[PDB]
RNA sequence: AGAGUGUAGCUUAAAAGCACCCAACUUACACUUAGGAGAUUCAAUUGACGCUCUGA
């Protein structure tokens, strides 16, 4: 008969959309997941899904940085407290090294 | 990534332990969970003593797993001669201690003796009790 | 000019231009002004040996000094981003007050897009 | 403590790429001690239990001593040494006090980094620096 | 069944109007402040002394355990062996008057 | 390498009476008391004194004192044992009951042929015998008394080296619960001693270093 | 070192008064105690 | 009588940073907030007082 029934769910198609070095315009989704596999860094936002999106035009970069959580989020704090006195956690981040300058001064007129 | 040289830089769970006998071997020794029962008539005094003990333990790199208090026993005594009542109370406060190597324990005991407050009594014995 | 927008999981927030970083230790109280770069522009410490002459009061004094320094530099805006306990603390509050008095806003205006 | 440790780690270089990669007397002492002692005596704690500290004096002291040290940092921030001198830093030792005239009084002072408009800076400023020869430049 | 005596009883709720009056002077408060710091200092000194006492003792013990070992490798182990005397250790503290 | 085998014991007396407080300490205590008085919320005497008194006056217009008096009388009656059974004796160095406030230690005399040894309970342990056992034996023997010498552990306190023939002197701790002494004025010159006293009496460097592992107090 | 944990304040907030009572058990030994009401002496049988 | 030397507990600090202590939150510890105390052993890289170690 088969006692087990139910798990016929498809794959979520999650993962990295933009790998390191890829040029990225503002608003594009860099990477999608459940549970922070990758974290947001410079010029990278977060949705409600934990999906990372780019906040500026330029090159995506991945980097191992030091994890220091917000003091109001409690679990992380607890974990930190638990750790021995020389250790630091480390975590993988996604930055967007911005390409163009925010703007340039151009000549309007000679008054 | 796994194939990268950076693999497992985020690994933290081996730095945390998220999960009793008396081991007296040959040249390396351990007393098993010693309960220091601080019996006294003043509520404050016993507590103070307990606190001090705890502090000492902390200083000396010794674990303090439990530091509960036992209930206050109302020993109601009739002062016979004309019945004059005197409802005294005895307060017991405990500080459990695990790891302790040969030389340390004696020293600790000595320290305790030196520090003993005025009208307070000790009892250092094993964990096997029913609260 | 832009601000680093993200770092939303991490603390503290790098969305600023100028950051006021207070460093309390044993003895002496540092009070800095920083960029995204980490370039320490304007400091005020009790270790400076000029304000070592003449603690909550000390902290306040330092803050006051910094405010003057900020003015001199032409830094008028910070995002002060402390821990909750730090925020609560009296000394920090005093420092903030001093800064305000000096004329250095601890909020910092928006980027202006478009 | 953890935060401090993290900061320290960040400050260190590492080998895995990162955010930095892609974006970035005895007598005097004795005298000082004595002074401190005197101050303490004067206080005698009561004062602490809300004293203001004279700011002008402090400023003067700063100017005398570590003002020069401070100014280098400021210069670096403002990119004078990279633009003005193509690189290569220096500590401005001599304390320069330039002030622009506005009416009869007041005088608008030019500290290092201050906002001052061309209206106030229409006429040439008054200058003082307390030293004994030089070539002033703007 | 762990039941402690930390709960503030129900007898003390209504009977709370007898002393709300705490009105100190400047002089008194100042004096208190002066005292407290001094007391703290004294405590610190005492703890330092205690530490010294402990440390010295430890050192002595270590020395003994070096010497013993040097002069009898059979005996060091024996010395180390924790005796059974400390199952029921008992001692009352000092009183104010003897019998 | 003939190691001559001498044991020893650094005997201890637990202080009976409490210590006298320092001026500062006293002041602190007083302050604490005051604070306690301030904070506290009712007393059974204070409720049954004040209110009652108030009532009485009212009644008149229309107990505690006696109790206090009684208490005072009782206090007057109850004569206590002396804290000072030390300075009143003064010359009594040989009595165990002497210093109630401080801890104490035994200190014996032995004049030999070659040396003339001012001694802290020494012993001569046998290779087959244990050190602890030897110490116990010594305690039993030389002083000649019936004692409950509560030890702590089998590990020692401090050892010391004299070398002519290599040799040693091995010290332990023992805390006297109740030492029933037979014949107070015997010829074996034994002395009970505080910290200062210990420092004073001891001529040699061998026993002058013993005072570091004594409890200073 | 017997006076280190002797200088004790009541760390609880709401509580009764307490007086320096001299308690004596059958050993003949006084103790400073904080018993109900100002009972100076309470000799124990 | 000789060797190693010599910043407060400690330091590839140069008057620092950690350790440390009293209060108030705390069953207590812990955290946190307020306070507290501290040092170049002494004379011009040299010498003379302090320890540690080895002899008598
Ligand atoms: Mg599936
Ligand atoms: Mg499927």
């Amino acid at each position: 008969s088969s006692k087990n029934l139910g798990g016929k769910s498809s794959g979520r198609r999650q993962g990295i959309k933009k790998m390191e070095g890829h040029y990225v315009h503002a608003g594009n989704i860099i990477a999608t997941q459940r549970h922070f596999r990758w974290h947001p860094g410079a010029h990278v936002g977060v949705g409600k899904n934990k999906c990372l999106y780019a906040l500026e035009e330029g090159i995506v970069r991945y980097t191992k940085e030091v994890y220091v959580p917000h003091p109001r989020n409690t679990e992380a704090v607890d974990l930190i407290t638990r750790l021995p006195k020389g250790a630091v956690l480390y975590k993988t981040f996604v930055h967007v090294v911005p390409a163009k300058p925010e703007g340039t001064f151009k000549l309007v007129a000679m008054l | 990534y796994k194939t990268k040289p950076t693999h497992g830089i985020g690994k933290y769970k081996h730095l945390i332990k998220a999960e009793v006998r008396a081991i007296n071997l040959g040249t390396d020794y351990e007393y098993g969970v010693l309960n220091i029962h601080l019996t006294a008539y003043d509520m404050t005094l016993a507590e103070s003593y307990a606190q001090y003990v705890h502090n000492l333990c902390n200083s000396l790199s010794i674990k303090v797993e439990e530091s509960y208090a036992m209930p206050t026993k109302t020993i109601e005594v009739l002062q016979l001669q004309m019945l004059l009542d005197s409802v005294l109370t005895t307060h017991e406060r405990v500080v459990q201690i695990s790891g302790l190597s040969a030389t340390f324990a004696e020293i600790f005991l000595e320290i305790i003796q030196s520090s003993l407050p005025e009208g307070v009594r000790l009892s250092v014995k094993e964990h096997t009790e029913e609260d | 000019a832009r601000k680093e927008r993200g770092w939303r999981t991490v603390f503290p927030s790098r969305e600023f231009w100028h950051r006021l970083r207070v460093i309390r230790t044993q003895h002496h109280v540092e009070a800095l002004v920083e960029h995204q770069n980490g370039k320490v522009v304007v400091s005020a410490s009790t270790r400076e040996w000029a304000i070592k002459k003449h603690n909550v009061v000390a902290c306040e004094s330092i803050g006051r000094v910094l405010a003057q320094r900020c003015l001199e530099a032409g830094i008028n805006f910070m995002v002060y981003q402390p821990t909750p306990w730090e925020a609560a603390s009296d000394s920090m509050k005093r420092l903030q007050s001093a800064m305000t008095e000096g004329g250095v806003v601890l909020r910092e205006p928006q980027r202006i897009y478009e | 403590r953890y935060r401090r440790r993290a900061e320290q780690e960040a400050q260190a270089p590492h080998w895995w790429r990162t955010y930095r990669e892609y974006f970035g007397r005895t007598q005097q002492l004795l005298e000082r001690k004595q002074a401190i002692q005197e101050l303490r005596a004067n206080v005698e704690e009561r004062a602490a239990r809300t004293a203001s500290v004279p700011l002008d004096a402090v400023r003067a002291e700063w100017e005398r001593t570590c003002g020069p040290y401070h100014k280098q940092r400021l210069a670096e921030y403002y990119g004078l040494y990279r633009d003005l001198f193509h690189g290569a830093t220096f500590v401005p030792r001599v304390p320069l006090h330039v002030a622009y005239a506005v009416g009869e009084d007041d005088l608008m002072p030019v500290y290092c980094g201050n906002e001052v408009t061309p209206t106030e800076a229409a006429q040439a400023p008054e200058v003082t620096y307390e030293a004994e020869l030089w070539t002033l430049l703007l | 069944i762990p039941i402690e005596d930390f709960i503030t009883p129900l007898k003390f709720l209504d009977k709370a109007r007898e002393r709300p009056q705490v009105e100190l002077t400047f002089e008194e408060t100042e004096r208190r402040a002066l005292l407290l710091k001094k007391w703290s200092l004294y405590k610190q000194q005492e703890r330092k002394m205690e530490r010294d006492t402990i440390r010295a003792m430890l050192e002595a013990q270590q020395e003994a355990l070096e010497e013993l070992q040097l002069e009898s490798p059979k005996l060091h182990a024996e010395a180390i062996k924790r005796d059974p005397n400390l199952f029921p250790f008992e001692k009352e503290g000092p009183h104010y008057t003897p019998p | 390498s003939p190691w001559r085998l001498l044991g020893a014991l650094c005997l201890q007396r637990p202080p009976v009476v409490s210590k006298p407080l320092t001026p500062l300490q006293e002041e602190m205590a007083s302050l604490l008391q005051q604070i306690e008085i301030e904070r506290s919320l009712y007393s059974d005497h204070e409720l049954r004194a004040l209110d009652e008194n108030q009532r009485l006056a009212k009644k008149k217009a229309d107990l505690a004192q006696d109790l206090e008096d009684m208490w005072e009388q009782k206090f007057l009656q109850f004569k206590l044992g002396a804290r000072i059974t030390e300075a009143d004796e003064k010359n009594d160095r040989t009595s165990l009951n002497r210093k109630l406030d401080r801890n104490l230690v035994l200190l014996v005399r032995e004049k030999f042929g070659d040396q003339d040894v001012w001694i802290l309970p020494q012993a001569e342990w046998q290779p087959g015998e244990t050190l602890r056992g030897t110490a116990e034996r010594t305690l039993a023997t030389l002083s000649e008394n019936n004692m409950e010498a509560k030890f702590l552990g089998n590990a020692p306190c401090g050892h010391y080296t004299f070398k002519f023939l290599g040799a040693k002197v091995f010290f332990f701790k023992a805390l006297l619960l109740t030492g029933d002494f037979s014949q107070a004025g015997n010829k074996g010159h034994h002395v009970w001693v505080t910290k200062d006293e210990l420092g004073d009496y001891l001529k040699p460097k061998y026993l002058a270093q013993v005072r570091r592992f004594v409890s200073d107090l | 070192d017997s006076s280190r944990a002797s200088l004790t304040r009541v760390h609880r907030q709401a509580y009764a008064r307490l007086y320096p009572v001299l308690l004596v058990k059958q050993d003949g030994s006084t103790i400073h105690i904080r018993y109900r009401e100002p009972r100076r002496m309470l000799a124990m049988p």
